[PDB]
């Protein structure tokens, strides 16, 4: 509804993280969406563990550093009954053995909602829910050396997506 | 152009605008931004 | 189906974190390949092998044969 939204201003977003050379972006997108929902629910912003998801969500369908899906990650947290914090379960950028410790579990999900494939519906969810997990086509050189401005790539695909990221808001430029 | 989605990337703060990127909004689903969107229920 | 085409055909449309190659109209690997999840592109030989010291976040000038 509003013309502009930026959840960073309301304390829903943790600092920018770095996945390194591991295809775990699906895990960063998932902890990103869960950090915002947990904050909205408790009023406390706590960085969640991507490594906990990389190491333990194989039964939900994830493949560690070789790919995965945000929904499988949300499914894992629900099936597992918890997700450890970043501090207690640091990111190593590699798949290791599952070392989930319930004692350090600071998050919990109940399921997930899939948004209809339309930008108009996405805007509504971003304005009312909080940061939203999304997948984009980031496999272009232009995306690599992006610095400022609005990114637009004529060769971008709406059907093939290779990178999970997090939508923290939207807006428009001055007039 | 004018409208954008504020997106948080995971390649560290050195990339883009402090780790963020303004993606074209309302350009008919540019880069598939609305093709696989979801959130968890808590 | 070419080597490049068979590889593409094994990865789904929505694949965050998986590398999927790009092929041209003839089924060849495009000289420049990008792994969107990690943010790196590089040049490849016609057989899909990476060209040494070509992985970067900068501009590329990959060739074919
Ligand atoms: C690919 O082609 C290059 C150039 O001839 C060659 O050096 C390399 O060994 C080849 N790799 C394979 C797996 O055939």
């Amino acid at each position: 509804a509003p013309r502009s939204v930026d959840w960073r201003e309301k304390g829903y977003v943790t600092p920018v993280k770095n996945q390194g050379q591991c295809g775990s972006c699906w895990a960063f997108s998932a902890t990103g969406a869960l950090e915002g929902q947990m904050f909205r629910k408790t009023g406390r912003l706590i960085s969640l563990s991507e490594q906990n998801l990389v190491d333990c969500s194989g039964p939900q369908g994830n493949e560690g550093c070789n790919g995965g899906l945000m929904d499988y990650a949300f499914q894992y947290v629900q099936d597992n009954g918890g997700l450890d914090s970043e501090e207690s379960y640091p990111y190593e950028a590699t798949e290791e053995s599952c070392k989930y410790n319930p004692k350090y579990s600071v998050a919990n999900d109940t399921g997930f909602v899939d948004i209809p494939k339309q930008e108009k519906a996405l805007m509504k969810a971003v304005a009312t829910v909080g940061p939203i997990s999304v997948a984009i086509d980031a496999g272009h050189e232009s995306f690599l050396f992006y610095k400022e401005g609005i990114y637009f790539e004529p060769d971008c695909s709406s059907e093939d997506m290779d990178h999970g990221v997090l939508v923290v808001g939207y807006g428009f430029e001055s007039t | 152009n004018n409208k954008y989605w504020l997106v948080k990337n995971s390649w560290g703060e050195e990339w883009g605008m402090g780790g963020y990127v303004k993606m074209a909004k309302d350009r008919r689903n540019h880069c598939g931004i609305a093709s696989a969107a979801s959130y968890p229920t808590v | 189906l070419t080597k490049c085409q068979e590889e593409v055909s094994h990865i789904p449309a929505v694949h965050p974190g998986s590398f999927r190659p790009k092929c041209d109209e003839n089924g060849n690997y495009l000289p420049l390949q990008c792994y969107g999840s990690i943010g790196y592109c590089w040049c490849v030989f016609p057989n899909g092998t990476e060209v040494p010291n070509t992985r970067s976040r900068g501009h590329h000038n990959c060739s074919e044969s």
